[PDB]
């Protein structure tokens, strides 16, 4: 099966963290939690469900009983804003949870830019909608498009975010033909963060 | 000279118990523990008399957390597992 | 100093082979057990195979069972994973790590990490189309169908930094595509020339787009 995390957790500065991870007879095994920061390789934070590593904060701690271990991070600060994991050597095929992005407040929507198609690519009959997601925090976002008001599918491709100091930037692309750009009144770019949508649309008649 | 033996006394000595494969889980040998092995408190030594032997008056049952280690599995997997140890308290020469 | 050092990785075919090298040093890497952890782009961590510190034992994750091979030379202080029937889910950052006792499972120190892309893609450059809107202008650029990444997007040849986002990479079937925007003060364009510049290494190309109002 799985070692389950939540995707993402959002503390304010000072406040206690709490990370979880879920497992069938969990409290069994030894839990081990790793800490990775974009562009560096994870390091061991709790090792055996409370032990700290030499050189290891005394603000990480850690429990694991029952079904489920948690990682806590008393007096949150910017520099524990990183992705964290949970590892054991169970019964189960995973030995990583699907790691938890931790977030520190305040929060902040996204700003949209939206570009329609060239002369350039449209004289070669396709039609590419680009939609510029950025200044988001936490990095959790949903993409939709729509042609006029009808849910649009088929020709979406959406970006992974990527951190861009204290927010998030992610990209979002609508492959059309000319004559589909062309035939529809408007064109949406839905951007859902934290409950709340960001629209920007295009409109082929200028 | 040689100096004189002296009897080993019917009494509590720090000994040391093997945690063995078999007693805690009889599924297979095929498993390691840490650690191997602790340290107990046993019955041990002579009786004066002949018919008499060195038995413990009282016990104490002593739970402790060591890990089974799978070695025989698609990938290892370190178990927390807790084993009882008997610890002897007493000592005394007893009639048999 | 205690130091992890993976090496081999590279762009492969499906099907193809790779062998990745880790490089152990400041420790006695005879007396670690070792393991290899890999993680895809944007993705977690997924434990791939494990080694005893003399080689006896080896494990495998079922996603790698049959396929990967793990082995060490203790005189050579190296750790290896040889890939064979690669597929295009093996694309990741592998690493290579310790675990500091026998009975344990977490992971002491680990090494950079070495990067293995499986793709069947051909060398492809972008096809770059300018980007027009519809007291500050921004405008943009859009990097089409290119393999393999990276590209680079500058602006005015590096003259315009402040205001400068490349945003984050889409594989659209095979190939890459990306966008890049400049925030302009609305005197500086169409007034000023505002020209974006794409270079593929990879295939070693050039292009230069005029963002011209249309």
């Amino acid at each position: 099966y799985e070692l389950t995390q939540p995707p993402s957790v959002s503390v304010a500065p000072g406040q206690t963290a709490r990370i979880s991870c879920s497992g069938d007879s969990l409290g069994s095994y030894f839990v081990h939690w790793y800490q990775q920061k974009p562009g560096q390789a994870p390091v061991l934070v709790i090792y055996d469900d409370s032990n700290r590593p030499s050189g290891i904060p005394e603000r990480f701690s850690g429990s694991n009983s029952g079904n489920t271990a948690t990682l806590t991070i008393s007096g949150t600060q910017a520099e524990d804003e990183a992705d964290y994991y949970c590892s054991a050597f169970t019964h189960n095929s995973d030995v990583f949870g699907g790691g938890t992005k931790l977030t520190v407040l305040p929060k902040s929507t996204p700003t949209l830019t939206v570009f329609p198609p060239s002369s350039e690519e449209l004289k070669e009959n396709k039609a590419t909608l680009v939609c510029l997601i950025s200044n988001f925090s936490p990095s959790g976002v949903t993409v939709a498009w729509k042609a006029n008001g009808t849910p649009i599918t088929q020709g979406v491709d959406t970006s992974n975010p990527t951190k861009e100091g204290n927010k998030f930037m992610a990209s979002s692309f609508l492959h059309l033909t000319s004559d589909q750009w062309r035939s529809h009144n408007s064109f949406t770019c839905q951007v859902t963060h934290e409950g709340d949508t960001v629209e920007k649309s295009l409109s082929p008649a200028e | 000279i040689a100096e004189p033996a002296m009897i080993a006394e019917c009494k509590t000595r720090t000994e040391v118990f093997e945690i063995s494969r078999r007693l805690i889980d009889r599924t297979n040998a095929n498993f390691l523990v840490w650690p191997p092995c602790v340290e107990v408190q046993r019955c041990s030594g002579c009786c004066n008399n002949r018919n008499v032997q060195c038995r413990p008056t009282q016990v104490q049952l002593r739970p402790v957390q060591v890990r089974k280690i799978e070695i025989v599995r698609k990938k290892p997997i370190f178990k927390k597992a807790t084993v009882t140890l008997e610890d002897h308290l007493a000592c005394k020469c007893e009639t048999v | 100093e205690v130091q992890l050092v993976e090496s081999g990785g590279g762009l492969v075919q499906p099907g193809g082979s790779l062998r990745l090298s880790c490089a152990a040093s400041g420790f006695t890497f005879s007396s670690y057990a070792m393991s290899w952890v890999r993680q895809a782009p944007g993705k977690g961590l997924e434990w791939v195979s494990y080694i005893s510190d003399d080689g006896s034992l080896k494990y495998y994750a079922d996603s790698v069972k049959g396929r990967f091979t793990i082995s060490r030379d203790n005189s050579k202080n190296t750790l290896y994973l040889q890939m064979n029937s690669l597929r295009a889910e093996d694309t990741a950052v592998y690493y290579c790590a310790r675990h500091p006792y026998w009975y344990g499972g977490q992971l002491d120190l680990w090494g950079q990490g070495t990067l293995v892309t499986v793709s069947s893609a051909k060398t492809t450059p972008p096809s770059v189309y300018p980007l027009a809107p519809g007291s500050m202008v921004t405008l943009g650029c859009l990097v089409k169908g290119y393999f393999p990444e990276p590209v680079t997007v500058t602006w005015n040849s590096g003259s315009l930094s402040s205001g400068v986002h490349t945003f984050p990479a889409v594989l659209q079937s095979d190939l890459y595509t990306l966008s890049s925007s400049v925030t302009v003060p609305s005197s500086t364009w169409p007034s000023e020339t505002v020209t974006c510049n794409v270079a593929h290494p990879a295939s070693s190309t050039k292009v230069d787009k005029k963002i011209v109002p249309r």
